[PDB]
RNA sequence: CCAAGCGUUCAUAGCGACGUCGCUUUUUGAUCCUUCGAUGUCGGCUCUUCCUAUCAUUGUGAAGCAGAAUUCACCAAGCGUUGGAUUGUUCACCCACUAAUAGGGAACGUGAGCUGGGUUUAGACCGUCGUGAGACAGGUUAGUUUUACCCUACUGAUGAU
RNA sequence: UUAGUGACGCGCAUGAAUGGAUGAACGAGAUUCCCACUGUCCCUACCUACUAUCCAGCGAAACCACAGCCAAGGGAACGGGCUUGGCGGAAUCAGCGGGGAAAGAAGACCCUGUUGAGCUUGACUCUAGUCUGGCACGGUGAAGAGACGUUUUUUCACUGACCCGGUGAGGCGGGGGGGCGAGCCGGGCUCUCGCUUCUGGCGCCAAGCGCCCGGCCGGCCGGGCGCGACCCGCUCCGGGG
RNA sequence: AGUUCUCUUUUCUUUGUGAAGGGCAGGGCGCCCUGGAAUGGGUUCGCCCCGAGAGAGGGGCCCGUGCCUUGGAAAGCGUCGCGGUUCCGGCGGCGUCCGGUGAGCUCUCGCUGGCCCUUGAAAAUCCGGGGGAGAGGGUGUAAAUCUCGCGCCGGGCCGUACCCAUAUCCGCAGCAGGUCUCCAAGGUGAACAGCCUCUGGCAUGUUGGAACAAUGUAGGUAAGGGAAGUCGGCAAGCCGGAUCCGUAACUUCGGGAUAAGGAUUGGCUCUAAGGGCUGGCAGCCGACUUAGAACUGGUGCGGACCAGGGGAAUCCGACUGUUUAAUUAAAACAAAGCAUCGCGAAGGCCCGCGGCGGGUGUUGACGCGAUGUGAUUUCUGCCCAGUGCUCUGAAUGUCAAA
RNA sequence: AACUUUGAAGGCCGAAGUGGAGAAGGGUUCCAUGUGAACAGCAGUUGAACAUGGGUCAGUCGGUCCUGAGAGAUGGGCGAGCGCCGUUCCGAAGGGACGGGCGAUGGCCUCCGUUGCCCUCAGCCGAUCGAAAGGGAGUCGGGUUCAGAUCCCCGAAUCCG
RNA sequence: GGUGGAGGUCCGUAGCGGUCCUGACGUGCGAAUCGGUCGUCCGACCUGGGUAUAGGGGCGAAAGACUAAUCGAACCAUCU
């Protein structure tokens, strides 16, 4: 059955630290616990190991990613920026 | 009166630096004939936590050009590393995420991370995890080139300073409320001594300019001159304004 | 005490102006005589005693005392003078009963009798005041109550000439 | 019902991070009411244990001018003593808390002292630190502006004092030599490059070539040098100055 | 060995095997080989696993502290009985046996998971691997060599008693205080609770005897009333476990909540259900639970012990946390959150008599440093005259030395 | 002889003990015998008191070694100076090695050692200190004393060199 | 409807602490103790030893607290 109405996994904090704030870090604690497809693997397994760290079970690569999220939204616009600037470096 | 808190941190004692459990420094290769003029390969081995820094710290290991050794490096992790990729820092370096090249070389607008403040330091601006800084302009004539810093200074810095390319990974992690004074003991205890902080109205005048009084006041204008002793340079400090910061 | 008036009449049943003479030390003052090598500082509780300037009761006198009720006055302190809500309260106000619900003293009786609510240390909050440290017969909250086996007095207990 | 709660508000003297208003959960935080409960009380009684109590043994301390019955008087204005009266009878036991203005501690309150200390500031006099100008370390060259070949100043440069960073001070500067392109009528130059980017391997302690020398009987054994790994230089390399 | 008036094939005690070596159970494996899987399957309390190779077969390795064996029955122990100097490791008989069970407790090994803006030492020391400089002998009495099995010699120095705490330590003392640990039986019970008991320990806490006055200190009980007492329900008292039912306002939807409010609870005799092993059935095993019913007692049953009184509100502080050791535990402090301020390293902030000195800093603005407010929700109005702070300056009054 | 010892009763601590062992601290308090002067807030035939004598046995259990936070020399700097700062930072910081070459000596003189010099090779980059709970090879069973034993004896092992 | 077992989560022991009785005691057992009643009890938890900070100095979740029974400036000797 479905236990809480909308608390979800900040049910744990009961009543404490104010409904705004446990609703802020709800969106982290499902994130940061969320186990996401591997790249270079395929099998659902790639894990936070520390804040920035992700690790895979299945193949054991490790990567540098987000603080709670696999890859910053920021990053992945790096990634495509630097992409475009090393084709227009060497044609 | 007495010696003020903040006096107290400089003379070292239970002031200093938790370092127990730190991995090292974190730096660029020292600079040789290889970045100089080409560029030299490493193998990412692990990425690991440093305890007291949000950013992690990624182990490359480079071949040793005059000798039969494995050097290991211990450097800042660009986003987007993993272990067993392929790192190059020189000159001739290709424009990569994680690759180490000079910012001269670099393009107008790439986003590099430990970026050094002097040409051969190994390493000084934008380490903080998530942050980064942008290259603007370059001075060929004067080798000289034009970056922005994460503080949104701009800087002009020799074209000769390497820099990691792409930002700092474990980026947003101040987007997570803290939620509980234990946690916020914990993020300090890696640290140094700096956690609880007690507030200078709630102290007495012998130990602080803003204590005493029989109700809680500062009781004197809190914008304190730059040129103030120590031990009266509370408050805020040389301040060119207060107040909420309204627009740009 | 005098007696202009009041009391329908009528100064003096009962009151009593303008004036004036006293008493008391349960009010506050004034003073600074004793105590600063310390006389424990409010109130309540408990307990005894004393005063009379008498509310009640006994015996009386006078009324604008028909009766009832009441008022004034005498001898008079023997016996009484209560239960409660609010307040730390003294003081006050009301509820209820009562014959009546009088007023006081005893180092403003009584902390090696208690209590500690208030005042009156150190913590802390608010307001006003001060640049500030801080202050406020301004509010608020929390804040250690020591000793008797000596002498006397007293209560009882042996006893003594 | 001087209490509490809800309203009112010209509020002595409420009020917006000197934060205003709120509000679930929480509180050995302050307050009011109610149900229940009861010896808190009316109004006290009884019971148990350990004391107190008496005995054997053993055994201090606080405190003490002399002491120790009252009334009034006067008196340093509240006497245990003195005056006038009341009166007075050995030695003691258990209690008691009226008195000894009982003990305890040279009053913390208050005032005085030409006695202090903690703290504050718009007190007086200073002071570390700090900002600023001058002189010295302290140099080289160009110009610009001046003054009378010297000399003042501004700007731009220099490096060698001085400073900073890195390195196990490991390839710096200049030239030579070689490869890809450009181009004038096969050679010279404009001028660039110095052999590593697919893979979570390996990579040192020389191959080869040229020249000399030695030991043993042209053949076996054993060495040296050079190139390979360009040449010359004055600061290790950079950044400041 | 105890009890035996009656009963009790009864109750109590006791009923071994070290290190090291070998062998074997058992446990684990993210190790291999075959093979190729959807009608997807395997699988745990949960998970989780697979075309990057699942199921199914057959292997390999690691730990084996468990059992057997050498040790080793010769020893030890129980019991019975003999000697002696009788202060003998004295001598003999018999025995040291067979099974069951468990969310049990204690330890330990292992597997798997969750938490972290926390990621949870270093070094001595030991070992394997890659490489192949070298060395070894010329067919033998073979050589270099050997981390294999035996055999030979040695291991110096200092500590070591006992107390380890209501009497061996610190508080002036044999001081109701303080002072770091290890092992940890039966019953009741959720239980390392309380209450009783075994092993082991002790003698009532630096004295005894006789009384049973007052006043105490510590426990109880009280008719009728029920806070009238008091500053104030201080103190005491009521409630209390578990099962079943039932549960409001408000709420940040998590709570409030054991809300509040009821019923039940003993003893005894039964019934039903809940499993394992072996060969939709048969046989044999077994361990505690739950529910239901009858009967039964003077309505007494969580019978001792253990064990929340409750409700309606107001103020303050969000909370958990901290604090004046020895009169204040609080509304004070902290806190997450929020908002300012300084700083890009020849730097900010700070230390230091001193320097190429030092902390932040193994740091680099998502950082460090300095302040205010104090969760969430909602909002945070006007004032730059004052006092501060800050920015611009030869345009430019005053202005030291040189 | 209330208090010592033995025997028997009745009780208590009730495995988070009033049980059995340690660390720190104590330092002989441990054990046997004797005394009952003083001390043990009564007494004592008793004591942790006094007196006279004994008692602690190790390659294997600890220290010893390692490094931890840290402390601390030298070089250097500072300092009137005793000195201080500083710990890799302004340092010519290695006294070592397989192998090879020259001699000098020796002995199971055969041929192998040793030694001196030369050649060659060489990061560790920080003297030293820092834990009787961290890291750290290797000892277990039985017996034995008045008091010691994983230490003595018996038996069976093991590590290191 | 089950399973699962989070939490600066709740009752509560050890432990740590110390609200009220304004209890005991107050020439004490004690120069701060004792009884009941109480707070917390997976964490900002409790604790041993090692180590660092030294007196106008330290250290302070802030009480002018603590710094060897001494704290709004320790203790020791000297000036004296
Ligand atoms: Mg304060
Ligand atoms: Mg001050
Ligand atoms: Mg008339
Ligand atoms: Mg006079
Ligand atoms: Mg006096
Ligand atoms: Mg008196
Ligand atoms: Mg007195
Ligand atoms: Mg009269
Ligand atoms: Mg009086
Ligand atoms: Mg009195
Ligand atoms: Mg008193
Ligand atoms: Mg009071
Ligand atoms: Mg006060
Ligand atoms: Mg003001
Ligand atoms: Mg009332
Ligand atoms: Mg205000
Ligand atoms: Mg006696
Ligand atoms: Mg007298
Ligand atoms: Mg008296
Ligand atoms: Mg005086
Ligand atoms: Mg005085
Ligand atoms: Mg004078
Ligand atoms: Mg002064
Ligand atoms: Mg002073
Ligand atoms: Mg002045
Ligand atoms: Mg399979
Ligand atoms: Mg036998
Ligand atoms: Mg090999
Ligand atoms: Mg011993
Ligand atoms: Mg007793
Ligand atoms: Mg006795
Ligand atoms: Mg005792
Ligand atoms: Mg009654
Ligand atoms: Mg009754
Ligand atoms: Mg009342
Ligand atoms: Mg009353
Ligand atoms: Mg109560
Ligand atoms: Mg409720
Ligand atoms: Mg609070
Ligand atoms: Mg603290
Ligand atoms: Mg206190
Ligand atoms: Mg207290
Ligand atoms: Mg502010
Ligand atoms: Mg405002
Ligand atoms: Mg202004
Ligand atoms: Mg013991
Ligand atoms: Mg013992
Ligand atoms: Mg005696
Ligand atoms: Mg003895
Ligand atoms: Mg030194
Ligand atoms: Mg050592
Ligand atoms: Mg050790
Ligand atoms: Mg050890
Ligand atoms: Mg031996
Ligand atoms: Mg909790
Ligand atoms: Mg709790
Ligand atoms: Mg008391
Ligand atoms: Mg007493
Ligand atoms: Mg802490
Ligand atoms: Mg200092
Ligand atoms: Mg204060
Ligand atoms: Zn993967």
């Amino acid at each position: 059955a479905k236990r809480t109405k909308k608390v979800g996994i900040v049910g744990k904090y009961g009543t404490r630290y104010g409904a705004s704030l446990r609703k802020m870090v709800k969106k982290i604690e499902i994130s940061q616990h969320a186990k996401y497809t591997c790249s270079f693997c395929g099998k659902t397994k790639m894990k936070r190991r520390a804040v920035g760290i992700w690790h895979c079970g299945s193949c054991m690569k490790t990567v540098a990613g987000g603080a709670w999220t696999y890859n910053t939204t920021s990053a992945v616009t790096v990634k495509s920026a630097i992409r475009r600037l090393k084709e227009l470096k060497d044609q | 009166g007495r010696v003020i808190r903040g006096q107290r941190k400089g003379a070292g004692s239970v002031f200093r630096a938790h370092v127990k459990h730190r991995k090292g420094a974190a730096r660029l290769r020292a600079v040789d004939f290889a970045e100089r003029h080409g560029y030299i390969k490493g193998i990412v081995k692990d990425i690991i936590h440093d305890p007291g820094r949000g950013a992690p710290l990624a182990k490359v290991v480079f071949r040793d050009p005059y000798r039969f050794k494995k050097r290991t490096e211990l450097f800042i992790a660009a986003e987007g590393i993993h272990t067993g990729q392929f790192v190059y820092c020189g000159k001739k370096a290709q424009l990569n995420i994680g690759n180490v090249l000079p910012v001269g070389t670099m393009p107008e607008g790439t986003i590099v991370c430990c970026l050094e403040e002097k040409p051969g330091d190994r390493g000084k601006l934008a380490r903080a995890s998530g942050n980064y800084a942008t290259v603007i302009s370059h001075n060929p004539e004067t080798k000289k080139t034009r970056v922005k810093l994460p503080s949104g200074s701009k800087k002009v810095i020799s074209s000769a300073n390497r820099a990691v390319v792409g930002v700092v990974a474990g980026g947003g992690r101040i987007d997570k409320p803290i939620l509980k004074a234990g946690r916020a003991y914990h993020k300090y205890k890696a640290k140094r001594n700096c956690w609880p902080r007690v507030r200078g109205v709630a102290m007495n005048p012998v130990e602080h300019p803003f204590g005493g009084g029989n109700h809680q006041h500062i009781g004197k204008p809190s914008t304190i001159r730059r040129d103030a002793p120590a031990g009266r340079k509370v408050g805020l400090i040389a301040a060119r304004r207060t107040g909420r910061l309204r627009g740009t």
